[PDB]
This record gives structure tokens, C-alpha cells and sequence, in this order.
RNA sequence: AGGACCGAACCGACUAAUGUUGAAAAAUUAGCGGAUGACUUGUGGCUGGGGGUGAAAGGCCAAUCAAACCGGGAGAUAGCU
RNA sequence: GCUCGCCGGAAGACCAAGGGUUCCUGUCCAACGUUAAUCGGGGCAGGGUGAGUCGACCCCUAAGGCGAGGCCGAAAGGCGUAGUCGAUGGGAAACAGGUUAAUAUUCCUGUACUUGGUGUUACUGCGAAGGGGGGACGGAGAAGGCUAUGUUGGCCGGGCGACGGUUGUCCCGGUUUAAGCGUGUAGGCUGGUUUUCCAGGCAAAUCCGGAAAAUCAAGGCUGAGGCGUGAUGACGAGGCACUACGGUGCUGAAGCAACAAAUGCCCUGCUUCCAGGAAAAGCCUCUAAGCAUCAGGUAACAUCAAAUCGUACCCCAAACCGACACAGGUGGUCAGGUAGAGAAUACCAAGGCGCUUGAGAGAACUCGGGUGAAGGAACUAGGCAAAAUGGUGCCGUAACUUCGGGAGAAGGCACGCUGAUAUGUAGGUGAGGUCCCUCGCGGAUGGAGCUGAAAUCAGUCGAAGAUACCAGCUGGCUGCAACUGUUUAUUAAAAACACAGCACUGUGCAAACACGAAAGUGGACGUAUACGGUGUGACGCCUGCCCGGUGCCGGAAGGUUAAUU
């Protein structure tokens, strides 16, 4: 059957990418956090 | 001319259409159109405020003089028109000087016939004045409750506003809803009633005919369950209760006009 | 115009393969390998400075590097630029 | 002409058998309903949790819903095992 | 390699989305592959994606987003103006043939096209952020004209048949050619032209709109296809030379017609209906400020430029979404033959496959199927399941009905092949030839050739002629719900929800109401023949009594009564 993982890059850079999190302080937020657990792949974007 | 369909299969079984064959069979007038795009009863915030709406045929917008200030220059009735905007129709009109304009169709109003707005116009249908220039007892449509505004009452097909009485710098004018209501003698209307009067006769027939005009169906509270709606719940068909909104308030006999800057206005209530 | 130490930056090598002689021996083509940020207009100059030849039309094309393995660690090669530089008939650079 | 008719694609899901550590965390096979419409489908968009949306089943909101998920208050409290 | 089997509106082909080297070549078989493996989408190494014309990028906008100032908000922020983004839509230009192990509309050959810059020559009113035109738009239906494509014939090359016959009214194969450029055709739309005047187009306008004459009565815009050319070229069945047996190389016949024909093209057309059917730019054209023997523009001609990114491969799937090499899911395009109404179905073509454990045996029992004496629902909660019916034409068809239906009611008859009517009919298409004119892609006539149902009469075979596949069971009484729809994704599809219709009630517009500390937004660019809420639920005949209780509506004499004082 259809499955819930449909995947469009344009849809999942929109919703999760670099700069819909830099868009916003609660984005960016999850940004600082990210950087301070050290996290290899900030965001979905590469 | 109110025609009713054949019961040639159950959908069609019912239905009662209003046929205008005088109305423009091609496409209206071009630079007078504007896009109008669907809303789904959504606001700014996205969330539904008006239930019920959704869908229905495309329709683009018609600029409509509700104003009718072009003053002292005659025109004359180029045709009539389908408006899928309003229930009335609407005729296209040219003024001698060559501008063309949309206007709300009177009773009685076809091809070729004169009209004129202004102060020194004459009393017949489709002329606009102002109604200190209008006598007391005439039947008038698209009526300004300011000096200036716009026509903004008896627009609907079929309805007209009664002159009932001028005292002063006010008229008193009788609505189609039966209230009595003041206005500025400096405010304009046209004589006449609005046309398509036939519109209130027609029957839709089947539900496809209602989602074409982008009314989406109604679901009655007493069917729901109690955590959406005050009359939900019940094992079987229960009520008791008294009938209110889908947020609490009573909808049989509750009054809820509430402006106290536009009571001055109102000579009396349409009771 | 383009200056001197640009133009003798953009080259890097000239690629062999059979596809690449093959070129050379029937469309008289050269193929190289050129800076990842080099234009057609900067390769034509600069081959026709650098080797002192006659082009007329360079084509090119971005090469994905491949990825690999080694000692079961996750590795990648570059990305490139390779280009196919036609000459006008009768240089043989 | 038609929310007309029979019937493929397409959309759905009425019966039965199989399967039930499945080929499948909802399918297969034989039949079944709609099939120019209140139809169906691609792409993109908007509505956010006592909130949404709901032709209304407390349905659905990422295999989760009489109050999603993730982190935190947090070693909640547990006259109970 | 030879046979056999399977799919062939797919199990072939080509793409988008998604993936990202899975592509090709050499090599290796530890692990991976549900077995072995010399094989692989596995390991390792190397190679492989070539663009002015395809796409992105770019220009333009939709929904929507962001948003200088602004409005609003304890803060964080919310909304929004000018703007600026945002395709799933509008905007310039390339085709055929060849070629690699792997790319090709990108390389090569042949033949084309577009936009823009610079220059030179010749003529000249050029000029926008402003005006106008255009771009520019629905559903259904009907007809004609075409092509894609097919079939047959002519032509050309080859054949004379493993077993009776096969020099013919025989067998096999081929018989292809583009964009561009000229022609402007079947057909579609529109009356032209030249003047004068004007309350309109935010000012000006020579443009658009309006008005009045004169003049001719045909001019203009669009347009599939064909024809010519492109092409003395390319491709070509087959032959002949090597073969490293993978194929390379050379040559090269015919390359015509008729009929049939799309759901594709003319056609964004035409007819018709209501539910009345994007935007903005490119584009064409008006002028304002401003330049004015200059810039600018028109035409021609030469010359330069057209960057950058993608391009391999899979793509109804072993490469995407489902933990798997998973009977699941996944948008668009292409569309041969015989039969058939058909994209159903059966067998085939092109093409692609035999599904990554096999070998035996031929117990019970399970699963999927076939047949069955006599009986025929006796089974069972229940005809569950199965059996049955099933096509076309024609005859015929009841109660009841809202006059449409019911109805494919029910029921029945005919149906293959051969000959004749008729060496091939009705119909369709249509060459020659004759003639007419404003000479053409004209017109009138004329009919060779090609094609071609259906019916009647007579014969004839079989148990059986709608012979396979495919393909309604029918009727009688009654409950509920008017009907088509909708629903518990994953045990409920219903009598439940919705529905057209009906009633009550609120709402006078800065509407009621809803979302929001607010600003605002929706209702609505609507205005009581409108909008919201509530109940009922097509239609027909109807809808009785009670205002004590609770709610709402109205009233304001009297009692009681807050802050405050
Ligand atoms: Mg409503
Ligand atoms: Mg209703
Ligand atoms: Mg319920
Ligand atoms: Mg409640
Ligand atoms: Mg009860
Ligand atoms: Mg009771
Ligand atoms: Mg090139
Ligand atoms: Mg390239
Ligand atoms: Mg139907
Ligand atoms: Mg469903
Ligand atoms: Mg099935
Ligand atoms: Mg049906
Ligand atoms: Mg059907
Ligand atoms: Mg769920
Ligand atoms: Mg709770
Ligand atoms: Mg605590
Ligand atoms: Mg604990
Ligand atoms: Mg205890
Ligand atoms: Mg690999
Ligand atoms: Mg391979
Ligand atoms: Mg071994
Ligand atoms: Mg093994
Ligand atoms: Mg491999
Ligand atoms: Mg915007
Ligand atoms: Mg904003
Ligand atoms: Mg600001
Ligand atoms: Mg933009
Ligand atoms: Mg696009
Ligand atoms: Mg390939
Ligand atoms: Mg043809
Ligand atoms: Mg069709
Ligand atoms: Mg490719
Ligand atoms: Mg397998
Ligand atoms: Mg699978
Ligand atoms: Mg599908
Ligand atoms: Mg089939
Ligand atoms: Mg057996
Ligand atoms: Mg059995
Ligand atoms: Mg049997
Ligand atoms: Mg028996
Ligand atoms: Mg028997
Ligand atoms: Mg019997
Ligand atoms: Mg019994
Ligand atoms: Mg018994
Ligand atoms: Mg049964
Ligand atoms: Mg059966
Ligand atoms: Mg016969
Ligand atoms: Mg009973
Ligand atoms: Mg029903
Ligand atoms: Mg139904
Ligand atoms: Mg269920
Ligand atoms: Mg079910
Ligand atoms: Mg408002
Ligand atoms: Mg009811």
C-alpha cells in the first residue's frame, strides 16, 4: 500500500531546511542546540 | 419565465430553472473584469469563520457602479448581462461620451433605453438622484446611506426601498425587511426595483446543484457527539435541550444586535 | 581579457583513455582535465596560448567523483571537470 | 439533456475461501459498486494539539488519538504487586 | 545453439518524481544472493554522461510566503502597504542519417533556425514606471476535412520445397525518407477605406472608445493536410571479402498506387447549456517629460556572442515508498496483426521473459480445480458456496406510475458453411476523358479501378453454429430510507450522515456570527429574493389540544438590591 514517506526535496528542504530554521528564533534554537550536542549534520539540507 | 424540467432520471425530477433568453449570450465585457479567487470561508489566520463554503464554479468579478456619479452625460442600455456574483442581472451601459460601465438591471430595463443620473435627471427607471430630488412614495433600489458611498441597500434581485417620508435633512425609508430607517436626503437612489425578480422561484433539485453554487453541506448538532457540539450525544434520537449555537448561544428568539452608534437610525424594528 | 596566470591555472591535465585516443585519432579532439570553475571561453584561451593551437569549439562536462571504501571507512573522490576541446584540422597539438 | 443506462481504464470495498510465526503489521483469488460527476488524479500551498479538520464513525491529524509527537517539571505520586 | 512454454493497453518502450554509479570492461567468490555458482544490482580496479535550439538557470505572474515604512501587541511577536519571492501555468530557436563496451536532437555528416551586441550603407520622430490592443482561457455535443497507421495490389530481389501436390489466380522478403523553405488549400472569423468632430481612457495621444458623412462593395486575419523543394543525397532486401566467429568492409534492386482509418491534427474552431469559465510579462501600438542637421528607430548587409548547471543507469521497479532481491503502492506519454463494439477478451508481432532450491514418489489430510447414477434445498441460522443465466436482430411484454418509468419486465424465434440473386449487390471512394471561367490546391459532368455490408432463395455438415475466451438468473409479497452520493484507513456501508424541499429564528451593513489580548481578517468586493444558526428531510394528504414547569420575547406600577456617597 502508500505508505506515510512520500519523499520531494523541494517539500523537505521548504519544511526542514537550513534556512526555514534560520527563519525563525525558535528555528534557530534548535539550531544552537544542535551545535552544542556536537551533531555532524545540522539539518536535512546536504 | 419559470420552466421545470422533465423527470427524465430522479436528479432532474424536481428542478425549476429561470431562463432569460434577452441576456448576452457571449462573454462579458473585458476590461470591466477582475479576478476573484475562492476563499473556503478561511480568514487571514487560515482557520474556518464561516462554515459551509467551498468549491462551486469559477467566476470572475464584474465591476459594478454603485455609485452612478456620472453626472449630466446620457447613456444608453447596450444589453443585459449574466452576473454569477449577485442574484440580480446587470446591464451593460454606454454614456455618450464614450465610457461603458456595468450597473445593477431594473425592472423593465432592455436594449436601447435612456438613462441618466444627476440632480436634474427625470423620474424613470434607472435614473439616479438624490433623494431630496426624489418625490415622497416612489420605489427606489440601490440606495447610499452615505452622501458619496455607494448604493448599499435593495440590491438583491426583486427587492426596492419605499419613501415613506422626508422631514429635514432625513428620509424615512421602509426596507424590504420591513424597518423603518433614516437617511441623509443628500443620498442617492435609483427609481425602479431591481430585476430578475423570478430568481426566488427557482427549485435546485439535487444536491450538486447547491455545491455548485459552493455551499458545502450542513451537519446537524443533534447528530454529533457531545465533545463538538451542545446537542451532541444520545443513545437513539434524544434531545432535551434548548436549541443554541455550535458555541452556546440560544438560536430561537435571541436577540444579538448590539450597536448603540447606529440606534438613532432606527425609526422602528421590523418586528 | 583573460590575464596570463588565470589562464595558466585553468589546466590541469590532458586525460587518457581509449575513448579519449579514439577522439584524437578521428575528430582530431584532445580531451583534458581542467579546473572545476573553468569556462569554455578560459579553456579556449588558454590552449590556444599555452599549446599554441587553433580551437574552435571546447565542449565540457562535470564528472562525479565515486565513492569507496577503505578499510571499511566511508570515503569519496572529488568531483571534476573534463572538457573536449576541438581543434581546427590541422595543428595536432 | 441527464448527480441517465450497460460496460473497460480509473476510484472503491458487499460476499466467500485462503492466509493468520502471512508473499502482506489489512493482502491474494473468484464474484461485487461507481464509472461526465456532490467524479477522479499530479504538483505546490494553508489550517497545529483542548488546537485543527470532520456529507459526524469520537472519524482523521506520519502503522500513534475520549486529547499527537519530542524534550523538560521528573526519581510526579503508587495505603498496591 | 536448437527446441518448448509465458506476457504482448505489458511482464514491451520512453519519461517525470525518487534514488545516486546500481551503467560498461577486466578480475575475484571469503561475506552477501533463502541451494550451488564459473553468475550478479556482491568485492576490487579502470572507464563512461560532450548542447545557442532538450531541461534548469532566466523573463512573467497564481495559491501562498516574506515584507522598508505602518498599525497592533507585557516581552517574544501578530498583521499588513510599497515591494520582493513563489510553478503545478504564460514567454526565442533543430531536424534526419551515421557512430561507442558504455553519451547523444549534445559527437560526426547533411541541411536549418533564433535572440542579442557592434559596425557600414540608405530612410526617418525617437522617447515611460503612463493609455489602448493582445496574451486570455468553461462543460457538453456534432459534423466535415485530414494525417499517424494498416491492408491489398503493382514493382523489385529471392524461391521451386524432407511426405501426395505446388512455373502459379504459387511461396518469402522489401517497397523508407525529416525540420526548414515556397504554395496558401478543405475550413473559421470579420464589411472595408478615407475624412470631420468628441463631457471617455488619473495628463497627451496620430492609439483605443464614441459620433457624422463620403466611397467601394470586397479587403483582411487565421488555417490542418497535400504538392514542390530539401534529396543526382540518405536508407535500403540481398549479394560478395575477410571473421579475431564478437562482426567488420564494399556494393546496392525496387522504392509506386488504391482502399481503410484514429480517442491524434484543423479545433483556443463551430453548435449549445448554465453552474458563466486565472494572472502578469513577452508582443503590437499611443503619446508625456526629454533629445533634437545628435541620440534613437526602420531595412539591408557583414561580423561577434549565446555563459553556467543537468545529461551515465533504474524508473508499475531486485535500483523509488513498504526493515527484505517483499504477490502491496507509485503521475504522464507510445499503442501493430486476426477476430471483436471495444484500450474487453483469445491467439500472436515488435520486444521482453520462464519468476535464485532441485530430484523422486503418487498414502491420509489440507489447498485450487474437473466429472458424476438416482434424488433436487431434504443442507443450513441463512441456498453460504456452487450450479445456472449471459450476444445481435426481430416478435412480444402485466400490476402500478410522480406519465419519465416499470422494461433487457416476462417469453419466444433466427444465427455455421456453400452457391445464386450479383463472374462483387445497396452503399462508399474515385482515375481517365469532355467542357466552362476571373487558370487555380478552380468548377460541371463523367465514371475505370479499388472497397463493400445486409437480406432472400436453394443446398450442405455436425449431437451441438451467440460453439472457445467473453457474456443479465427470473418472478411474487412485505419492513426501512425518496432518489445519485457519504461513513467507523485496519471486524460495522447501514435503517446511520448528507441531500433537494420545508419551518422557526437572528441579522440594516463598521450586519449577525466566527477567528484573534489587539491591529485586523472571513461573512462579502455580498446587502433581507442576502447572510448565519437550529430542527425536519423528494413528493402526496396533512400536521390536532396544553404557556401550568423550564427557556426565550415584551413590560415597568410596586418590592428587594452593587459599587459609590
Ligand atoms: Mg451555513
Ligand atoms: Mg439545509
Ligand atoms: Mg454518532
Ligand atoms: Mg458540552
Ligand atoms: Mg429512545
Ligand atoms: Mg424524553
Ligand atoms: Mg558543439
Ligand atoms: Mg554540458
Ligand atoms: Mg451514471
Ligand atoms: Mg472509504
Ligand atoms: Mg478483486
Ligand atoms: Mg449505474
Ligand atoms: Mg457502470
Ligand atoms: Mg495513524
Ligand atoms: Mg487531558
Ligand atoms: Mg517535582
Ligand atoms: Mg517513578
Ligand atoms: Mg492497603
Ligand atoms: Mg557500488
Ligand atoms: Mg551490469
Ligand atoms: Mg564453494
Ligand atoms: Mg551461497
Ligand atoms: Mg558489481
Ligand atoms: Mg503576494
Ligand atoms: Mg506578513
Ligand atoms: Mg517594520
Ligand atoms: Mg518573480
Ligand atoms: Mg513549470
Ligand atoms: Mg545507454
Ligand atoms: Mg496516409
Ligand atoms: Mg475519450
Ligand atoms: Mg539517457
Ligand atoms: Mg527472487
Ligand atoms: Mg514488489
Ligand atoms: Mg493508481
Ligand atoms: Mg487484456
Ligand atoms: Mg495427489
Ligand atoms: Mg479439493
Ligand atoms: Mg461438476
Ligand atoms: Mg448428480
Ligand atoms: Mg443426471
Ligand atoms: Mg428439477
Ligand atoms: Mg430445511
Ligand atoms: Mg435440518
Ligand atoms: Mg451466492
Ligand atoms: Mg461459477
Ligand atoms: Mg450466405
Ligand atoms: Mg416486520
Ligand atoms: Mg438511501
Ligand atoms: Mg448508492
Ligand atoms: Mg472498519
Ligand atoms: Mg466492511
Ligand atoms: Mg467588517
Ligand atoms: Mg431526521
Amino acid at each position: 500500500m502508500k505508505r506515510t514517506f512520500q519523499p520531494s526535496v523541494l517539500k523537505r528542504n521548504r519544511s526542514h531546511g537550513f534556512r526555514a530554521r534560520m527563519a525563525t528564533k525558535n528555528g534557530r534554537q534548535v539550531l544552537a542546540r544542535r551545535r552544542a550536542k556536537g551533531r555532524a549534520r545540522l539539518t536535512v539540507s546536504k | 419565465a419559470v420552466v421545470k424540467c422533465k423527470p427524465t432520471s430522479p436528479g432532474r425530477r424536481h428542478v425549476v430553472k429561470v431562463v432569460n433568453p434577452e441576456l448576452h449570450k457571449g462573454k462579458p465585457f473585458a476590461p470591466l473584469l477582475e479576478k476573484n479567487s475562492k476563499s473556503g470561508g478561511r480568514n487571514n489566520n487560515g482557520r474556518i469563520t464561516t462554515r459551509h463554503i467551498g468549491g462551486g464554479h469559477k467566476q470572475a468579478y464584474r465591476i459594478v457602479d454603485f455609485k452612478r456619479n456620472k453626472d449630466g452625460i446620457p447613456a444608453v442600455v447596450e444589453r443585459l448581462e449574466y452576473d454569477p456574483n449577485r442574484s440580480a442581472n446587470i446591464a451593460l451601459v454606454l454614456y455618450k461620451d464614450g465610457e461603458r460601465r456595468y450597473i445593477l438591471a431594473p425592472k423593465g430595463l432592455k436594449a436601447g433605453d435612456q438613462i441618466q443620473s444627476g440632480v436634474d435627471a427625470a423620474i424613470k427607471p434607472g435614473n439616479t438622484l438624490p433623494m431630496r430630488n426624489i418625490p415622497v412614495g416612489s420605489t427606489v433600489h440601490n440606495v447610499e446611506m452615505k452622501p458619496g458611498k455607494g448604493g448599499q441597500l435593495a440590491r438583491s434581485a426583486g427587492t426596492y426601498v419605499q419613501i415613506v417620508a422626508r422631514d429635514g435633512a432625513y428620509v424615512t425609508l421602509r426596507l424590504r425587511s420591513g424597518e423603518m430607517r433614516k437617511v441623509e436626503a443628500d443620498c442617492r437612489a435609483t427609481l425602479g426595483e431591481v430585476g430578475n425578480a423570478e430568481h426566488m422561484l427557482r427549485v435546485l433539485g439535487k444536491a450538486g446543484a447547491a455545491r455548485w453554487r459552493g455551499v458545502r453541506p450542513t451537519v446537524r448538532g443533534t447528530a454529533m457527539n457531545p465533545v463538538d457540539h451542545p446537542h451532541g450525544g444520545g443513545e437513539g434520537r434524544n434531545f432535551g435541550k434548548h436549541p443554541v449555537t455550535p458555541w452556546g448561544v440560544q438560536t430561537k428568539g435571541k436577540k444579538t444586535r448590539s450597536n448603540k452608534r447606529t440606534d438613532k437610525f432606527i425609526v422602528r424594528r421590523r418586528s | 581579457m583573460i590575464r596570463e596566470e588565470r589562464l595558466l591555472k585553468v589546466l590541469r591535465a590532458p586525460h587518457v583513455s581509449e575513448k579519449a585516443s579514439t577522439a584524437m585519432e578521428k575528430s582530431n579532439t584532445i580531451v583534458l582535465k581542467v579546473a572545476k570553475d573553468a569556462t569554455k571561453a578560459e579553456i579556449k584561451a588558454a590552449v590556444q596560448k599555452l599549446f599554441e593551437v587553433e580551437v574552435e569549439v571546447v565542449n565540457t562536462l562535470v564528472v562525479k567523483g565515486k565513492v569507496k571504501r577503505h578499510g571499511q571507512r566511508i570515503g569519496r573522490r572529488s568531483d571534476w571537470k573534463k572538457a573536449y576541446v576541438t581543434l581546427k584540422e590541422g595543428q595536432n597539438l
